[PDB]
């Protein structure tokens, strides 16, 4: 008689699916709950329980929505969080009700949260607009204004991903970047994810990141705002640079260190051989 | 790199070429008298007959096993001690590398080029070997042009003769004006 | 529930490599029925043992287990001891540790250190058996890996030809991170599984031991290859695909150029 009477309380449920939930790989998002579903058998604890894992997962990917009436999407991000499960649109000046499950945007309403930092945002979106169309094939941005302890900020949240599910892959690139202008200088804070699953025949997950620093001299709105963009060009060219070199490093060192080709004679191993060899070697080598 | 390997295993038989105007003697044994075995290990295995090649100056060499030993090398990198995947390898990955949707396509259209694939019986190995290495139930047909050494230059001729090539190429006051990025540019 | 156990066993596919171990212990908590099929399924880390009568760390198996103790093979007892007497022969004390003497040699030559383990048990037909490899990264060293290997084989000796039927089975469980100042810290991890039959001549020349040896080294060099080669450049091919160093401007100037051309060739027909 297997012990059953040990169940895990709904508190550890909701803890253990909620786990699963945030942590699903880009594109399988849908798929991990399905699956926690099953394995919960609750459908009422789950949907109460893990609804904070849906904001978070869907916060942390950057997740496009398209509004009603309004030709490019907006990003799901902590910085546009009004409450409510509203997030502001700092383009569109509105702001809208998000479904996390659904993925939706409705009850579109005006907000204007910019304040005296509008010139400063209008001209880092447009510079940064012209960058991402370069750069991204299909990429998606949305620059928020701040005022963080008295400090002013430009945040700007950079997404873009391909997922192939038919093909087996999905892969998401992330990049967040906060400018805090405090004259005559400004702090840069970035960070650069990258997250590509590839599963024909196996399983193999590349997780890396990369945090960046930097400075610059503040002047007016579109000076400062075409050196913000050249800093996130050159950083973030380094490094996708660096993970090709990583590739071509892996291959020579660190995978070949693990597990060598051949053995330092260059020879396959004579399995013959060694079987009489192992006696003579011992004796002579002593 | 299969010559090499000829004249290192023709030299354990007992047939110095130490000068670098005999190496040239070595590379015409090769292509007169070198054919790739269907079943290495039985060949490698049986005692072959002594198949004797008239040099140059008159005298005759018994080349024997080293006409079907030496052309291995290139499905066996490691009979040189080279550590790198056989020519059978390296056509099924690179097919196997591409999508899903033209991978029966690329299997389906193999074509054969450059001057080492002349061997006697090379196809006939290369065949079987892709068909192991391929995936199951694939339709593995690989064509051989007559002039396999001269397709590189016919298709040269070719690309030279149309007009679009006007365009394509960078003229020298481009090169003195930008540099060494001009050629990058326009460069496919 | 066999619903749950499919849902826990694909969504352990897509969970991260290195969390199995407590990911696989809170889904056998919440199915606990189905705590066998879901251990035995799913790949688990190899955990090492220190046996003190030989002296030798070996690594555990599902075969040396018998109820909660495991046999070590260089020493033939079980930790800890029991009087069951489960040892199929005497001749097969003498070909496993024979086998473990040459495949830790091998590992000395590739690997260079780490921990092999050679488990073989009778069967009617023939012996069969499975070898363990483990290799872990120096820790001081700026590069951390982690080396899992499984071979499962299955020998069906033939009653006159001497030609044995050898089946095996190879699961690798790969780690890899690079924590180089210009990328910052890079995780790749991967798991492939693959499978072989041979029908090779079996002699006092060529011995079970020798046509076994050059099938397991055989699967690692196609699984180290194809992974290195295939899933890794596919990964890379991705990364590029998300983001490009190159205007898309530049590029279209080319494609132009391209595109001229391959009109300009079907237009030639």
């Amino acid at each position: 008689m297997a012990d059953f009477d040990d169940r895990v309380s709904d508190e550890e449920k909701v803890r253990i699916a909620a786990k699963f939930i945030t942590h699903a790989p880009p594109g399988e998002f849908n798929e991990v709950f399905n699956d926690v579903r099953l394995l919960l058998n609750n459908d009422n604890l789950l949907r109460e329980g893990a609804a904070h894992a849906f904001a978070q997962y869907n916060m942390d990917q950057f997740t496009p929505v398209k509004i009603e009436g309004y030709e490019d999407q907006v990003l799901i991000t902590e910085h546009g969080d009004l409450g409510n499960s509203r997030f502001l649109d700092p383009r569109n000046k509105i702001s809208f009700k998000f479904d996390h499950l659904r993925k939706e945007a409705s009850d579109p309403q005006p907000e204007e949260a910019d304040g005296g930092l509008k010139s400063w945002r209008e001209s880092c979106d447009s510079a940064l607009r012209a960058y991402v169309k370069d750069h991204y094939s299909n990429g998606f941005c949305t620059v928020y204004a701040k005022t963080i302890d008295g400090q002013q900020t430009i945040i700007a949240c950079i997404e873009s991903h391909q997922f192939q599910p038919k093909n087996f892959w999905n892969g998401r690139w992330r990049s967040e970047w906060k400018f805090t202008i405090t004259p005559p200088t400004a702090q840069v804070v970035g960070v650069l994810k990258i997250q590509v699953h590839y599963y024909e025949d196996g399983n193999v997950q590349l997780v890396s990141h990369k945090d960046v620093q930097d400075s610059l001299t503040v002047s007016n709105e579109a000076q400062t705002a075409k050196e913000f963009i050249k800093i996130i060009e050159n950083a973030e060219n380094e490094y996708q640079t660096a993970i090709s070199e990583n590739y071509q490093t892996m291959s020579d060192t660190t995978f070949k260190a693990l597990r060598r080709q051949l053995p330092v004679t260059r020879t396959k191993i004579d399995w013959n051989k060694i079987l009489s060899y192992k006696i003579g070697k011992e004796m002579q080598n002593a | 790199d299969v010559s090499r390997f000829l004249r290192l295993y023709l030299r354990k038989e007992g047939y110095d070429f130490h000068s670098s105007s005999e190496f040239e003697i070595v590379k015409a044994i090769k292509e007169r008298a070198c054919y790739l075995s269907i079943n290495p290990q039985k060949d490698e295995t049986l005692e072959t007959e002594k198949a004797q090649y008239y040099l140059p100056d008159g005298s005759t060499i018994e080349i024997g096993p080293s006409r079907f030993r030496a052309p291995e090398l290139l499905f066996r990198p490691d009979l040189i001690g080279e550590e790198s995947e056989g020519i059978h390898e390296v056509l099924v990955f690179a097919i196997q590398k591409s999508d899903m949707d033209l991978r029966r396509t690329l299997f389906s259209n193999i074509v054969l080029s450059g001057g080492s694939t002349l061997f006697k019986g090379f196809g006939d190995r290369l065949l079987s070997e892709v068909k192991k290495l391929a995936p199951k139930d694939v339709k593995i047909r690989i064509s051989a042009p007559q002039e396999r050494l001269y397709s590189t230059w016919i298709g040269g001729s070719i690309l030279a003769s149309l007009d679009t090539f006007k365009k394509m190429w960078v003229s020298k006051k481009e090169y003195e004006e930008d540099g060494a990025r001009s050629i990058h540019r326009k460069t496919f | 529930s066999d619903q749950q156990l499919d849902c826990a066993l694909d969504l352990m596919r897509r969970l991260p490599p290195q969390q199995i171990e407590k990911n696989l212990s809170d889904l056998i908590d919440l199915v606990p029925s189905l705590c066998e099929d879901l251990l035995s399924s799913v790949d688990q880390p190899l955990k090492i043992a220190r046996d003190k009568v030989v002296g030798k760390d070996y690594l555990l198996c599902d075969y040396n287990r018998d109820g909660d103790s495991y046999r070590s093979p260089w020493s033939n007892k079980y930790d800890p001891p029991l009087e069951d007497g489960a040892m199929p022969s005497a001749r097969l004390r003498k070909l496993e540790v024979e086998a473990n003497n040459a495949f830790d040699q091998y590992r000395d030559l590739y690997f260079e250190g780490g921990v092999s383990s050679v488990y073989l048990w009778d069967l009617d037909h023939g012996f069969a058996g499975v070898i363990l490899i483990k290799k872990a990264g120096d820790g001081s060293k700026k590069i951390k890996g982690c080396w899992d290997s499984i071979h499962v084989v299955e020998v069906q000796e033939k009653s006159s030809g001497r030609t044995a039927h050898y089946k095996l089975t190879s699961t690798v469980m790969l780690w890899l991170q690079t924590n180089k100042s210009g990328s910052g810290t890079m995780n790749l991890g991967g798991s492939l599984t693959r499978q072989m039959e041979k029908d090779e001549t079996v002699s006092d020349c060529s011995p079970h031991i020798a046509n076994i040896g050059r099938l397991v080294e055989d699967m690692e060099n196609k699984i180290r290859s194809t992974l290195n080669e295939i899933y890794f450049g596919k990964t890379k091919d991705i990364v590029n695909g998300l983001r490009s160093v190159q205007t898309f401007a530049d590029k279209s100037k080319q494609e132009a150029l391209k595109n001229d051309l391959v009109e300009a060739l079907k237009r030639k027909q």
